[PDB]
């Protein structure tokens, strides 16, 4: 009786970054 | 000048073809404005649309519950909602109204209609005329409605009769709008 | 593009920075089926004859929203930090209806190529803001992953009463003020 929706994937994550 | 901002968008899409003869779920993973990953069920499993999205393919592709959980929305998402929404939603019938005004040139407006279907011709006396009539898109108003424009280039006579006439869903048969 | 008969939107998860803020919406061929009030969390009806179709549990888009905000961390550090690319948006006002003066009539500011999903749209009658009588959309989704918003003022139409729809967007070097009149 509900609409659903998609769920959302949980990124990998836990990467460096760079200062732009 | 203006404030930073950084945008993520998921989309869960699904597109139906013959009723539900061909489903199909596409989930897009995207930032800023660029899809970097995305899930198609006629594919079954996660692709990089960009370099920026190989951590999460192979990250996502191998998690055996990610997996059947994604594929299983096809099913829990696209049919579920075709079933307990979009059927309806495409039973959904709203009448169009038809306004003719001059301008030599005439102008149909057909306005408030829903579904987007439909069919303008202009007629002068017993004859369609389809030499100087020219349309505007099919326009959204954002309410569940669309309205268009058909105009008739005309160098009319007098006694001569101009008919916009309109085809739509919502009819069981076309409206006819007279302009003498 | 797809080709399809159809195509749903269940839904669109935006997620941004400033703010930040999100949104939750279902389309259908391109309309607002229901939308989400994250503030309250609630599923909402901005047309609500479209109650009908069906409820959704809030909590999927709670649940999506927070897994939204982790993945747009990570993102931006993929990305290394690039911002968003402020568009130029368009806006065009047209009314509903054919206009009939004193007949109620509403009129539409479309603003369209928004990016990012961070606008204001106001209404002005003869130069002075009006807040009555008006309403929008969501965030309505393209291919592009631009967005469209859409404004309504409900009016009665009259002469020497004419209107601007004020839009200011940050791709706009001075805001940007559509006019009509009957
Ligand atoms: C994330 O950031 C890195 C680093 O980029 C560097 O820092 C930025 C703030 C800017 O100032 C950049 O101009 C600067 O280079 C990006 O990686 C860099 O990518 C470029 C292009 O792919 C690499 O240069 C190439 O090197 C090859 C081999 O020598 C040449 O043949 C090419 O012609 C080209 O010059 C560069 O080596 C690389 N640097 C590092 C440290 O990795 C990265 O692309 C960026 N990611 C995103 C999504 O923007
Ligand atoms: C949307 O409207 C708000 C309100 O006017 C804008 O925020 C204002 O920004 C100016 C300039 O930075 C400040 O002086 C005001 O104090 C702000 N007002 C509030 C209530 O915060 C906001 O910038 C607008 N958005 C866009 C994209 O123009
Ligand atoms: C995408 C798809 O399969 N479309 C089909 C088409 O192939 C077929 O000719 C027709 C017959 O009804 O129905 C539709």
């Amino acid at each position: 009786e509900r609409n659903a929706g998609s769920g959302i994937i949980i990124s990998d994550g836990g990467g460096g970054s760079l200062v732009p | 000048g203006s404030p930073e901002d950084f945008v993520f968008q998921f989309k869960g899409m699904c597109y139906f073809t013959n009723g539900t003869e061909r489903v199909r779920l596409v989930t897009r993973y995207i930032y800023n404005r660029e899809e970097y990953a995305r899930f198609d069920s006629d594919v079954g499993v996660y692709r990089a649309v960009t370099p920026q999205g190989r951590p999460d393919a192979e990250y996502w592709n191998s998690q055996k519950e990610v997996l059947e959980g994604t594929r299983a929305e096809l099913d829990t998402v696209c049919r579920h909602n075709y079933e307990v929404a979009f059927r309806g939603i495409l039973q959904r019938r709203v009448e169009p109204t038809v306004t003719i005004s001059p301008s030599n040139l005439l102008v149909c407006s057909v306005t408030d209609f829903y579904p987007g279907q439909i069919k303008v011709r202009w007629f002068r006396n017993d004859q369609e005329e389809t030499a100087g009539v020219v349309s505007t898109p099919l326009i959204r108003n954002g309410d569940w409605t669309f309205q268009i424009l058909v105009m008739l280039e005309m160098t009319p006579q007098r006694g001569d009769v101009y008919t916009c006439h309109v085809e739509h869903p919502s009819l069981q048969s076309p409206i006819t709008v007279e302009w003498r | 593009d797809i080709v399809a008969d159809h195509v749903a939107s269940c839904g669109v998860n935006l997620y941004q920075f400033y703010g930040p803020s999100g949104q939750y919406t279902h389309e259908f061929d391109g309309d607002e089926q229901f939308y989400v009030d994250l503030e309250r969390k609630e599923t909402a009806w901005r047309w609500p004859e479209f109650s009908k179709f069906g409820g959704f549990d809030p909590q999927g888009a709670l649940r999506n929203m927070a897994v939204a905000k982790h993945n747009l961390n990570i993102m931006i550090k993929r990305y290394n930090s690039t911002a968003a690319t402020n568009e130029v948006p368009e806006v065009t006002v047209f009314s509903k209806s054919p206009v009939t003066l004193g007949q109620p009539n509403t009129l539409i500011c479309l603003v369209d190529n928004i990016f990012p999903p961070v606008v204001n749209i106001t209404w002005l009658s003869n130069g002075q803001s009006v807040t009555e009588g008006v309403s929008e959309t969501s965030f309505l989704s393209k291919s592009d992953h631009s967005f469209f918003k859409i404004s309504y003022l409900t009016f009665l139409p009259s002469a020497d009463e004419i209107y601007d729809c004020k839009v200011e967007h940050w791709g706009l070097d001075q805001p940007l003020l559509k006019h009509w009149e009957p």
